[PDB]
RNA sequence: GUGGAACAGUGGUAAUUCCUACGAUUAAGAAACCUGUUUACAGAAGGAUCCCCACCUAUGGGCGGGUUAUCAGAUAUUAUCAGGUGGGAAAUUCGGUGGAACACAGUGGAGCCUUGUCCUCCGGGUUAAUGUCGCUUUUGGCAUUGGCCCCUGCUCCUGAGAGAAGAAAUAUACUGGGGAACCAGUCUUUACCGACCGUUGUUAUCAGAAAUUCACGGAGUUCGGCCUAGGUCGGACUCCGAUGGGAACGGCAACGGUUGUUCCGUUUGACUUGUCGCCCGCUACGGCGUGAGCGUCAAGGUCUGUUGAGUGCAAUCGUAGGACGUCAUUAGUGGCGAACCCGAUACCGAUUACUGCUGCUGUUCCAGC
RNA sequence: AGAAGCGGAUUUAGCUCAGUUGGGAGAGCGCCAGACUGAAGAUCUGGAGGUCCUGUGUUCGAUCCACAGAAUUCGCAUUU
């Protein structure tokens, strides 16, 4: 006997919104100025009093008596800003609405989240995020050395 | 050393036979009936060698293009009568 | 006795209903997930035709140099994609297999003894020989010896599974229950004769003569001694004796003589790394450099080396349309395809939980005369 | 809320646990009461308190023995 929870990976992107500030077009040049970095008040507890204060200010109550039965944040660090949330295979919907509508932290403003990778297991999802960066590795070293 | 010498007057020397079989790919080795058993049992104790079934004999028919006569020949007598 | 309705028990079998399409990537394994499009070739390996210049011969032609046009199965496309995703039970763990090669106890070694006895089933029948006792060609009874005859139920390596008890019965061997097919335990299987192995301990208190064939009391028979109106004594057998579940070598528990007992070790791996040895070159006291070479040894370095599902903080999805089945309708459609449950190495037997079908049996109710 | 598969141990009063030729159903704590103290604790005495996990069957009789159906719980070089 098991239980069947889905895991979601979410990724913090921060748009550069310089208007004044000049830009440059390229693929990892962009891929950098939009991994810069995460600001210094983040944790798992915040990004988790955030996302609860998000669900009830637009999920409601009972949406969020649903999603707060296995809402739980398994692993984050703020070096990639990289977070994996436990839910339930039915309110995954949910979960994924609530993230899509995440606006701004408490103390910083102007981002948005990224819903990458969904599936029932962790250590798949832990696989395409290790690919996935790979991947990454490959487009910053391709346009480093030309 | 591992091993047993062979003696020419006290020692059972078989007739051993290894003849390729053309169109189903695979190498056929004949031998009389109580000697197959010790030719046999040290064959899969190579770490790299396996046993086949008769539907995974069909499998090995089935993948080479090739034909097998319980089940793909129904033109035939018996396979028509077996099979139907 | 029959037919219908309801319930109960057992045996057998089945379970995503099936099909179709879709579910982001030049960052080319992101619908949840896995595998695959890897035995490389266009008879283009001195390829074929053709352009220009020079040479030799003439009825055809060949050689040398230079750039380069056409052609390689549907005059095409190098950069797409396919298939599958839970079961009888996967739950239960009782079992065994992939280590044994047909009992070749899978093999080897050591120790001990009763030193591994080609032995013996007891037992029953026939035949031959001997000795005794009664009839007298001869037969009958007893004891010994020798010879023969007396039954793998089926499949399977194992575990186990189910078949039938006309050689004495009506209930199909015995015992207990069931409502009946039957169940449980002891057993036997073409037994043309049957065969419940032995030892140890237990059945507490009371009762009874006695809780294990101790003993005791009565009756009957046979034999021996004293003895002879047959009285008594001893030994053997049989039967009975108020009690308690009870006297029945019956019930329970433990251990083995089977082909001597016991102990110890593996026959199980593939990649990676390290050491050692073998051929080549330099150097010569053991040395050094390469072979994407081989053999042995070691290592909690690894095992998606993974399975027409293969996860391991444990995936097995969502939706639409069509086909089929059941049930309810006011105009004709709506709802449902479940219950139990769910891998983690695979296999098979048995058990347990639920739905439907099928056969048998038992009970109740209702009639055809 | 960290499965799956394997072995060992185990269920008895409200609790923690004994125990058993197989013939009585228990101890400590707790509750109540007695005793004691000005009062209370401690000590001591007594009573109340049972689905011996459930079921079958063996036996003359089951916590015990046999079988079936549940499970409790540990370990897998761990403190998640
Ligand atoms: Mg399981
Ligand atoms: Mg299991």
């Amino acid at each position: 006997v098991r239980l069947k929870s889905r895991y979601i990976l979410f990724e913090i992107i921060f748009p550069p919104t310089d208007t004044n500030v000049e830009e440059s077009v390229s693929k990892a040049d962009i891929l950098l100025s939009h991994h810069r970095a995460s600001p210094a008040d983040v944790s798992i507890k915040s990004i988790l009093q955030e996302i609860r204060r998000s669900l009830s200010l637009n999920l409601g109550d009972y949406g969020s008596a649903k999603c707060n039965s296995l809402l739980q944040l398994k692993y984050f660090s703020n070096k990639t800003s990289t977070g994996i949330i436990r839910c339930h295979r039915e309110d995954c919907d949910l979960v994924i609405m609530a993230l899509m509508l995440m606006s701004k932290i408490g103390d910083v403003d102007g981002l948005i989240v990224n819903p990458v990778k969904v599936s029932g297991t962790i250590k798949k999802i832990e696989q395409f995020a290790m690919r996935r960066n790979s991947k990454i590795l490959n487009i910053i070293k391709c346009s480093q050395s030309s | 050393k591992t091993t047993v010498p062979f003696k020419e007057s006290d020692d059972p020397s078989i007739p051993l036979v290894i003849i390729r079989r053309l169109k189903t790919r695979d190498w056929i080795v004949v031998l009389p009936w109580f000697w197959l058993l010790p030719l046999w049992h040290l064959l899969n104790r190579i770490p790299r060698m396996y046993h086949i079934g008769l539907r995974q004999f069909q499998q090995i028919q089935y993948e080479n293009k090739q034909l097998y006569f319980p089940d793909d020949y129904p033109f035939t007598q018996l396979g028509y009568i077996e099979n139907s």
